[PDB]
Protein backbone atom coordinates (compact mmCIF):
# COMPACT_ATOMS: atom_id res chain seq x y z
CA UNK A 1 0.00 0.00 0.00
CA UNK A 2 2.71 2.40 0.81
CA UNK A 3 4.23 1.33 -2.36
CA UNK A 4 1.31 2.00 -4.69
CA UNK A 5 0.60 5.27 -3.20
CA UNK A 6 4.37 6.40 -3.54
CA UNK A 7 4.19 4.75 -6.90
CA UNK A 8 1.35 7.05 -7.51
CA UNK A 9 3.69 10.07 -6.86
CA UNK A 10 5.91 8.67 -9.40
CA UNK A 11 3.83 8.69 -12.37
CA UNK A 12 2.50 11.81 -11.27
CA UNK A 13 5.68 13.39 -11.32
CA UNK A 14 6.22 11.56 -14.80
CA UNK A 15 3.20 13.43 -16.16
CA UNK A 16 4.75 16.55 -14.76
CA UNK A 17 7.66 15.66 -16.73
CA UNK A 18 5.63 14.96 -19.74
CA UNK A 19 3.53 17.93 -19.97
CA UNK A 20 6.57 20.21 -19.61
CA UNK A 21 8.39 18.62 -22.91
CA UNK A 22 5.33 18.57 -25.03
CA UNK A 23 4.09 22.31 -23.75
CA UNK A 24 7.74 22.89 -24.30
CA UNK A 25 7.25 21.74 -28.39
CA UNK A 26 3.84 23.26 -28.32
CA UNK A 27 5.91 26.14 -29.05
CA UNK A 28 8.12 24.49 -31.74
CA UNK A 29 5.27 24.20 -33.96
CA UNK A 30 4.09 27.56 -33.70
CA UNK A 31 7.59 28.88 -34.89
CA UNK A 32 7.85 26.54 -37.23
CA UNK A 33 4.68 27.56 -38.52
CA UNK A 34 5.55 30.91 -39.10
CA UNK A 35 9.05 30.05 -40.24
CA UNK A 36 6.52 28.20 -43.21
CA UNK A 37 5.34 31.80 -43.96
CA UNK A 38 8.62 33.00 -44.62
CA UNK A 39 9.06 30.71 -47.24
CA UNK A 40 6.29 30.95 -49.23
CA UNK A 41 6.81 34.50 -49.09
CA UNK A 42 10.24 34.11 -50.23
CA UNK A 43 9.38 32.05 -53.02
CA UNK A 44 7.70 34.90 -54.71
CA UNK A 45 10.09 36.24 -57.22
CA UNK A 46 8.76 39.81 -56.43
CA UNK A 47 10.86 40.79 -53.83
CA UNK A 48 14.40 41.15 -54.68
CA UNK A 49 17.48 39.64 -52.53
CA UNK A 50 17.47 42.79 -50.49
CA UNK A 51 13.77 41.36 -49.19
CA UNK A 52 14.57 37.94 -49.56
CA UNK A 53 17.93 38.09 -47.00
CA UNK A 54 15.58 40.62 -45.37
CA UNK A 55 13.31 37.79 -44.11
CA UNK B 1 12.08 63.70 -88.34
CA UNK B 2 12.70 65.23 -84.64
CA UNK B 3 9.60 63.85 -83.89
CA UNK B 4 10.45 60.49 -84.68
CA UNK B 5 13.82 60.36 -82.89
CA UNK B 6 12.23 62.53 -79.52
CA UNK B 7 9.07 59.76 -79.94
CA UNK B 8 11.11 56.89 -80.56
CA UNK B 9 13.97 58.13 -77.42
CA UNK B 10 10.87 58.05 -75.20
CA UNK B 11 9.66 53.93 -75.89
CA UNK B 12 13.08 53.23 -75.26
CA UNK B 13 12.70 55.21 -72.26
CA UNK B 14 9.51 53.59 -71.09
CA UNK B 15 11.50 50.13 -71.35
CA UNK B 16 14.27 51.04 -69.04
CA UNK B 17 12.38 53.01 -66.88
CA UNK B 18 9.47 51.14 -65.52
CA UNK B 19 10.25 49.58 -62.66
CA UNK B 20 8.47 47.45 -60.05
CA UNK B 21 9.60 47.54 -56.56
CA UNK B 22 13.89 46.68 -58.09
CA UNK B 23 12.99 45.15 -61.00
CA UNK B 24 13.27 46.86 -64.94
CA UNK B 25 10.22 44.72 -66.43
CA UNK B 26 10.43 45.93 -69.83
CA UNK B 27 14.26 45.85 -70.39
CA UNK B 28 14.52 42.15 -71.34
CA UNK B 29 15.76 41.05 -68.00
CA UNK B 30 12.75 40.03 -66.26
CA UNK B 31 12.70 36.08 -67.37
CA UNK B 32 11.50 33.57 -65.85
CA UNK B 33 9.36 35.47 -62.96
CA UNK B 34 8.31 32.48 -60.78
CA UNK B 35 5.49 33.29 -58.47
CA UNK B 36 4.56 30.92 -56.02
CA UNK B 37 0.55 30.92 -56.34
CA UNK B 38 0.44 27.84 -53.92
CA UNK B 39 1.48 26.94 -50.41
CA UNK B 40 3.69 23.53 -51.78
CA UNK B 41 6.95 23.20 -54.02
CA UNK B 42 6.02 23.29 -57.47
CA UNK B 43 3.08 25.77 -57.08
CA UNK B 44 4.63 28.04 -59.24
CA UNK B 45 3.70 30.03 -62.80
CA UNK B 46 6.92 31.31 -64.83
CA UNK B 47 6.92 34.46 -66.71
CA UNK B 48 8.78 36.24 -69.32
CA UNK B 49 8.59 39.80 -70.77
CA UNK B 50 10.53 40.45 -73.69
CA UNK B 51 12.86 43.49 -74.02
CA UNK B 52 10.03 46.39 -75.24
CA UNK B 53 12.09 49.42 -76.39
CA UNK B 54 12.64 50.73 -79.78
CA UNK C 1 34.93 31.21 -26.78
CA UNK C 2 32.14 28.03 -27.56
CA UNK C 3 29.35 30.81 -28.23
CA UNK C 4 27.26 29.46 -30.25
CA UNK C 5 25.42 31.18 -33.32
CA UNK C 6 22.29 29.36 -35.19
CA UNK C 7 21.61 30.17 -38.75
CA UNK C 8 18.29 29.44 -40.07
CA UNK C 9 17.81 26.99 -43.30
CA UNK C 10 18.66 29.01 -46.51
CA UNK C 11 16.05 31.28 -48.42
CA UNK C 12 17.64 34.28 -49.34
CA UNK C 13 19.61 33.09 -51.84
CA UNK C 14 17.18 32.16 -54.25
CA UNK C 15 13.38 31.60 -55.43
CA UNK C 16 14.48 27.86 -55.74
CA UNK C 17 15.85 27.48 -52.57
CA UNK C 18 13.13 29.42 -50.86
CA UNK C 19 10.78 26.51 -52.03
CA UNK C 20 12.69 24.28 -51.33
CA UNK C 21 13.52 25.03 -47.79
CA UNK C 22 9.18 24.82 -48.08
CA UNK C 23 9.26 21.08 -47.83
CA UNK C 24 12.05 20.97 -45.24
CA UNK C 25 10.05 23.28 -43.29
CA UNK C 26 6.81 21.40 -43.49
CA UNK C 27 8.38 17.95 -42.86
CA UNK C 28 10.28 19.37 -39.70
CA UNK C 29 6.29 20.11 -38.61
CA UNK C 30 5.62 16.50 -39.30
CA UNK C 31 8.42 15.30 -36.95
CA UNK C 32 7.66 17.60 -34.22
CA UNK C 33 3.76 16.17 -34.50
CA UNK C 34 5.15 12.64 -34.22
CA UNK C 35 7.12 13.57 -31.32
CA UNK C 36 4.39 15.47 -29.34
CA UNK C 37 2.06 12.50 -29.51
CA UNK C 38 4.60 10.09 -28.12
CA UNK C 39 4.70 12.06 -25.57
CA UNK C 40 0.86 12.55 -25.46
CA UNK C 41 0.33 8.76 -25.48
CA UNK C 42 2.43 8.25 -22.44
CA UNK C 43 0.67 10.73 -21.03
CA UNK C 44 -2.98 9.03 -21.69
CA UNK C 45 -0.96 5.98 -20.22
CA UNK C 46 0.11 7.81 -17.39
CA UNK C 47 -3.59 8.77 -16.50
CA UNK C 48 -5.18 5.49 -16.53
CA UNK C 49 -1.99 4.24 -14.43
CA UNK C 50 -2.86 6.56 -11.87
CA UNK C 51 -6.53 5.53 -11.49
CA UNK C 52 -5.52 1.76 -11.19
CA UNK C 53 -2.81 2.71 -9.22
CA UNK C 54 -5.13 4.59 -6.81
CA UNK C 55 -8.14 1.92 -7.09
Amino acid sequence: IRGLDMASKNAQDGISLIQTSEGALNETHSILQRMSELATQAANDTNTDSDRSEL
Amino acid sequence: QKEMDQLASEVTRISTDTEFNTKKLLDGTAQNLTFQIGANEGQTMSLSINKMDS
Amino acid sequence: KDTKVTKGIDISSSAKAASSALTTIKTAIDTVSSERAKLGAVQNRLEHTINNLGT
